[PDB]
């Protein structure tokens, strides 16, 4: 996308989401990122949003036949999940790809470093979902790090309803509860976020209660869930 | 469980 | 796909159906018919399945688009519309060129020879959704001739319940109403395929009832908008 | 108006 302008790939990704062209719209912000100028607060979220469209096709797609392959146990079935999930780990590299070329280290505002680190965590939480050989363990451990460093930014810079706050902390949770084996972790994680943003909620406008009160209701569905 | 959605 | 085995592409593809993975599932099946066999009856299913649900999404890609631009009437909404045209172009004449390299040719039963020959017509109605130039009215002829061919043989060759025979039937009188401007040919034909199916019912197992009932539903849902 | 689907 080198040739086209920066303000054209970002109204074509806008452009994709309407249309439901996940993959463009990945596409179109990648090429926004490679013109080098950070992103606004709209413009993160619609690179977030377009992979996470991509990658959550893909994880579903891989779900599908890793559970074909499971029943099972020719080649067939295992040699497409892998293409699958090959699939899968090149849109998560390339996604890495981004946040270290260079998103991550131009981002001092609390706002947009969060944002990056919940990314990373999730994305190499992808990465942890299909893993099972030598590096297993170190994906783990890259998904917890960049998770822990966005909650200690977090709890430092932003209120307790801030919406970015609480998705992460949303995320660590099911990294704690799905990956980590730390269900117990993962469910007071989960209480505590809920708990801190309930009483913070007084603070807030009308249009700010409904943001936060929707992500922590989500909080809530998994705390029903787990327990 | 449910992680977060990237629009409401 | 030339290094698979066409047994291993049909395998897959039935896999990538289970995953909804069409773009795969329509690549292997392109492989399949180019390994240079004819198709079986489920084989003919598979690929039309997957390129339906390509060009499908294709189709309503375009409408979002084409829209959004008509409401605006800078260039990158024409230029974003453009892009997906010309890729739901392509599609089309893959599955086009399948047909005729060399799937009709070879196709001598009135089941594959009919069903080939729907599909033509459907592959030449995409194409006719989005054509304004020079050639929109050889495209409308070429899914007309198509078309025709498919309905002569199957009225000589299967029931009137024959659920080919109403598929066919079914997508022929779409194209009389959204692309012939010939909304009478299209009801007329809807109407008598209806009802010469409804006086064959009596002939049918339980089971070929339910397959031929629910595409005269269909036909009947097109006569309620229509009327 | 509805064309045909391919699968049940
Ligand atoms: C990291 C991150 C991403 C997105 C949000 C957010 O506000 N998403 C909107 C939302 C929240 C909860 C539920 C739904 O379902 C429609 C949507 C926060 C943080
Ligand atoms: C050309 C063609 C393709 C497919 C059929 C068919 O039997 N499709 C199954 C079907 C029919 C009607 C409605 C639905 O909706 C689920 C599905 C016939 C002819
Ligand atoms: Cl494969
Ligand atoms: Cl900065
Ligand atoms: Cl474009
Ligand atoms: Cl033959
Ligand atoms: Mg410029
Ligand atoms: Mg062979």
């Amino acid at each position: 996308m080198g040739s086209m302008e920066r303000a054209s790939l970002i109204q074509k990704a806008k452009l994709a989401e309407q249309a439901e062209r996940y993959e463009d719209m990945a596409a179109f912000m990648k090429g926004a990122v490679e013109k080098g100028e950070e992103l606004s607060c709209e413009e993160r979220n619609l690179l977030s949003v377009a992979y996470k469209n991509v990658v959550g096709g893909q994880r579903a797609a891989w779900r599908v036949l890793s559970s074909i392959e499971q029943k099972s146990n020719g080649p067939e079935v295992r040699e497409y999940r892998e293409k699958v999930e090959t699939e899968l780990q090149g849109v998560c590299d390339t996604v890495l790809g981004l946040l270290d070329s260079h998103l991550i280290k131009e981002a001092g505002d609390a706002e947009s470093r969060v944002f990056y680190l919940k990314m990373k965590g999730d994305y190499y939480r992808y990465l942890a979902e299909v893993a099972t050989g030598d590096d297993k363990k170190r994906i783990i451990d890259s998904a917890r790090s960049a998770y822990q460093e966005a909650m200690d930014i977090s709890k430092k810079e932003m209120p307790p309803t801030n919406p970015i706050r609480l998705g992460l902390a949303l995320n660590f949770s099911v990294f704690h509860y799905e990956i980590a084996n730390s269900p117990e972790e993962a469910i007071s994680l989960a209480k505590t976020t809920f708990d801190e943003a309930m009483a913070d909620l007084h603070t807030l406008s009308e249009d700010s209660y409904k943001d936060s009160t929707l992500i922590m209701q989500l909080l809530r569905d998994n705390l029903t869930l787990w327990t | 469980a449910g992680s977060i959605p990237g629009r409401r």
